[PDB]
């Protein structure tokens, strides 16, 4: 369901970067680098919460794993 | 149908009539480019006639 | 004679420039929240299945993925801006991603 | 204090996530100081480049 | 000519601003009030000595008139009497109503105007879908012959037949001076006429309508342009849209694109090309007509439809050139699939036991179609069979056995066939 | 240009410092005289300033020439200095 990351809405995502035209290319490089980073902080989370000894991520393995990479984020209980 | 699984195996014929078996199939399809040793065509042919 | 005179159409870059206006004044998130949601679900069930993700969690993910995507999006904006272009390739994504880093 | 103010030009008794993003953005020092953190619902300052812009 | 101001002006009645059917209609965003209303941020250019203020100017880095939206008095920062503020201030061109040799009324400037300036804002009143067509079919009834519609926006539409501006007298040009343009003031929608580039005094003031008939006949246009069509409407076209069938056009590796060039090339520069009939060949466009390889089997399919329809001669040289060029054996598997020497039978038939052509130019051709048969892969004579071909080419080595070199090309191409079999084939029940 | 390929050569296998000691020495103490006066310095932070400054200007250097690259050009610009440093994060 990579697909699911629809043309429009990735569009939208470039157009509030300031961004004025878009190749036909970018849109499969944009999927393989979004793909890229979740998997890389899902990893973070996911061994996580198996050291924690628990069955559901919460959002502070997430924050705990973004702030890990130096991506600290305000607003969720951090 | 180049796989390492084959048709054949879940039949009776012989393993050494396998041969036999795809000219027979081969033939009846009305192929005319098909060769007795070119086994890829007959694995081909053979696949094409029992899983069109 | 009942015929309508069409409006015609805006040039390239107008509508444009007006949703960058739109898109830049507003908040909300942008990605559709079930395809992500099952983005994410796709991307946890490769390490160990029966993992439950609260509505928290993957709303964290959604605000830091799209704050990822917009900032590269600048970096590969002032790319393409650098060679004289007004529109951006992938060569000017792995350039960014080669220069901050990301990419060895 | 700087939120509240961008928050007052805005004719706004509110202060929101936006508000917050437009004071650290919009000041050296803290934009110095908070570099590295994403502010959720924050959004982005307005800027488009000026050849960016048509003739 | 002589002044008609006036006269003009009393046909109607005269709006300095749109009326709406409705509060609804109209609304900027589809009426999603955009509170958040777009500011732009120049600062206030005041001039001391004539107290104007100066900010958004052309020359002015202001946004909002770059996206073709007007500043707002008390929420812009530029301050009021900004200069982008052209449709709310009425700061019309000057501008004087002649009478036309056929079209009647019509605008013209009285004063040069700039490249860029703001003419006239259209006029009238602001209607939806059911009551323009309530109103389009009264009109029909009574035998107008003028327009008074543009489309503000989908289901949209502005009548200027009994109320509106001076603008509803502005002519059709196929080459206009001055355009129309859809800008944003406040939560509102206008309709503006700029100019496209600098008019000079006394001259007419014209924009393309780009008509939407919505089924009516076309009306003839007798604007005087170099460029003109000859008719109202907004699309037109010549014979670039096909010289040759579909299947027997892309058979050569022809398109759209290259049966628009050729007309384009030569019916606008004075060199007569019939209309569209395939009865008749132009074998100019054919000789001229490039050639690539093929590698795609319903292109291959599109070649055998096109033999098996087409007699010319020269269609089929081209297309046995194109297969000349061909080399991909999947291609040609799915010609010999086709039965493609059956149709290659015909062709040497029509042309080499038929005589149409010069001896020397079908000699020509049979050199250029004995290659590929000898080129093509082939494993049995059970693909000649379906054809019998060789029947064919032996009819024709002896009715040109004076041409040696055929004969001799025929002599390898039947003693490669020959060594042909089909190993042991089991026979089927009948 | 055949001797640019040269000096490219001889220098990225050799592995001794670029920058003359004596003057990056008088530019660290120029540099911390305006902090604090009377400033004493060991010659192993010395040593550990030029080491990390040239690296970092080799760094710099590289993703340089990678922006130079980018714009179908050879030579490097200032314009490329401020868009690798944009890029990487300083002000
Ligand atoms: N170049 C042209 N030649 C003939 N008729 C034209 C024309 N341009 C516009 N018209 C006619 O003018 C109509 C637009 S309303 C224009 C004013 C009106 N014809 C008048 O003189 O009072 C169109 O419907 C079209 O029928
Ligand atoms: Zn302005
Ligand atoms: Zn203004
Ligand atoms: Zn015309």
């Amino acid at each position: 369901n990579i697909q699911g990351i629809t043309k429009p809405a990735i569009r939208r995502l470039a157009r509030r970067g300031g961004v004025k035209r878009i190749s036909g290319l970018i849109y499969e490089e944009t999927r393989g680098v979004l793909k890229v980073f979740l998997e890389n902080v899902i990893r973070d989370a996911v061994t996580y919460t198996e050291h924690a000894k628990r069955k559901t991520v919460t959002a502070m393995d997430v924050v705990y794993a973004l702030k890990r990479q130096g991506r600290t984020l305000y607003g969720f209980g951090g | 149908p180049q796989g390492e699984m084959d048709l054949l195996d879940s039949t009776r014929i012989h393993p050494e009539d396998y041969s036999l078996a795809r000219k027979m199939a081969a033939d009846a399809l009305d192929i005319e480019d098909i060769d007795d040793d070119d086994e890829s065509a007959m694995r081909n042919a053979i696949y094409e006639m029992v899983f069109p | 004679t009942g015929g309508v005179m069409k409006p015609h159409r805006y040039r390239p870059g107008t509508v444009a420039l007006r949703e960058i206006r739109r898109y830049q004044k507003s908040t909300e998130l942008l990605i559709r929240k079930l395809p992500f949601q099952r983005l994410v679900r796709e991307i946890a069930q490769d390490f160990k299945t029966d993992l439950r993700f609260q509505s928290a969690a993957i709303g964290a993910l959604q605000e830091a993925s799209e704050a990822y995507l917009v900032g590269l999006f600048e970096d590969t904006n002032l790319c393409a801006i650098h060679a004289k272009r007004v529109t951006i390739m992938p060569k000017d994504i792995q350039l960014a991603r080669r220069i901050r880093g990301e990419r060895a | 204090e700087l939120a509240g103010n961008a928050a007052r030009d805005n004719k706004k008794t509110r202060i929101i996530p936006r508000h917050l993003q437009l004071a650290i953005r919009n000041d050296e020092e803290l934009n110095k100081l908070l570099g590295r953190v994403t502010i959720a619902q924050g959004g982005v300052l307005p800027n488009i480049q000026a050849v960016l812009l048509p003739k | 000519p002589a002044d008609k101001t006036e006269e003009a002006l009393t046909t109607f009645k005269t709006l300095s601003q749109n009326s709406y059917q409705n509060k609804t209609l109209g609304n900027a965003h589809n009426g999603r009030s955009t509170a958040d209303g777009m500011s732009c941020d120049c600062e206030e250019n005041w001039d001391t000595v004539s107290g104007i203020n100066n900010a958004c100017g052309e020359y002015s880095e202001c946004i909002n008139r770059l996206t073709s939206i007007e500043c707002i008095s008390g929420t812009c920062s530029c301050g009021d009497d900004c200069q982008n503020q052209r449709f709310q201030k009425k700061q019309y061109a000057p501008i004087a109503v002649f009478e036309t040799e056929k079209k009647g009324y019509g605008v013209r400037a009285q004063a040069d105007i700039r490249q860029d300036a703001f003419i006239y804002e259209y006029l009238g009143e602001v209607i939806d879908e059911s009551t323009f067509r309530k109103r389009k079919e009264n009109y029909d009834n009574q035998g107008l012959e003028h327009f008074y519609f543009m489309m503000l926006q989908k289901g949209e539409f502005i009548d200027a037949t009994a109320k509106g501006g001076l603008g509803r007298f502005c002519n059709h040009s196929c080459r206009p001076n001055a355009y129309v343009d859809k800008w944003e003031v406040g939560n509102k929608l206008r309709m503006g006429i700029f100019a496209k580039r600098e008019i000079y005094k006394g001259e007419e003031i014209c924009f393309d309508y780009n008509v939407d008939r919505y089924g009516a006949n076309p009306q003839k246009c007798y604007c005087g342009e170099d460029n003109c069509i000859g008719f109202l409407g907004g699309r037109t076209q010549t014979d670039s849209a096909n010289i040759l069938p579909v299947p027997i056009a892309e058979a050569l590796g022809s398109t759209n694109a290259q049966e628009q060039r050729w007309v384009r090339l030569m019916k606008e520069q004075n060199k007569s090309i019939k209309a569209s009939d395939y009865s008749s060949i132009n074998e100019d466009y054919v000789n001229s007509l490039e050639m690539r390889p093929i590698a795609d089997k319903d292109e291959a399919s599109k070649v055998t439809s096109a033999l098996l329809k087409t007699q010319d001669y020269i269609i089929l040289r081209k297309l046995i050139e194109r297969v000349s060029l061909t080399k991909d054996p999947e291609v040609l598997k799915e010609i010999v699939r086709l039965r493609g020497y059956q149709c290659v039978a015909n062709i040497l038939t029509m042309i080499v036991l038929d005589q149409e052509q010069q001896q020397v130019d079908v000699e020509s051709f049979t050199l250029s179609v004995l290659d590929m048969l000898e080129s093509w892969p082939n494993s049995s004579r059970n693909r000649i069979s379906s054809s019998q071909i060789e029947s064919v080419l032996e009819s024709v080595k002896t009715k040109l056995k004076k041409i040696q070199p055929i004969g001799k090309k025929i002599n390898s191409l039947l003693n490669s066939w020959s060594k042909l079999e089909i190993s042991y084939k089991i026979p089927k029940s009948q």
